[PDB]
C-alpha cells in the first residue's frame, strides 16, 4: 500500500518513496469572511470576522 | 454526501481532474471540456439549493 484514501475519494495519507515512513495531508486553512458594522452616519469603523 | 459525490462524476468528458486537461491536452479542447464541467457542477449546486 502506498497512498490512503478518505470516504469523500481524496488522498489523506502518503508513503515516501525515498524512506520508509507514512505522512498525512490536510489541506490549510481556508474560510469565510464576516464585516460586523454600524450605520455609515455613525461611524465608519468596522470589525472583521473570519 | 449525494453533492459531495458528485464531483467525480465526468458529466461526457473524459476525465474530472483539471491537471491533466490542462497539461495533456491543448486550450482550445480545454475549453469545451472545462465548460462541460462547470456547466455540470452549476446545475449540480442549483439543485442542491
Ligand atoms: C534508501 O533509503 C534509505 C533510508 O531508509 C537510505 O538509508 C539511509 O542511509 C543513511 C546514510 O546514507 C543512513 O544515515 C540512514 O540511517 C539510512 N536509513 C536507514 C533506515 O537505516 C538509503 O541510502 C537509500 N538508498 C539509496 C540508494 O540512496
Amino acid at each position: 500500500q502506498q497512498f490512503g484514501r478518505d470516504i469523500a475519494d481524496t488522498t489523506d495519507a502518503v508513503r515516501d518513496p525515498q524512506t520508509l515512513e507514512i505522512l498525512d495531508i490536510t489541506p490549510c486553512s481556508f474560510g469565510g469572511v464576516s464585516v460586523i458594522t454600524p450605520g455609515t452616519n455613525t461611524s465608519n469603523q468596522v470589525a472583521v470576522l473570519y | 454526501n449525494t453533492l459531495v459525490k458528485q464531483l467525480s462524476s465526468k458529466f461526457g468528458a473524459i476525465s474530472s481532474v483539471l491537471n491533466d486537461i490542462f497539461s495533456r491536452l491543448d486550450p482550445p479542447e480545454a475549453e469545451v471540456q472545462i465548460d462541460r464541467l462547470i456547466t455540470g457542477r452549476l446545475q449540480s449546486l442549483q439543485t442542491y439549493v
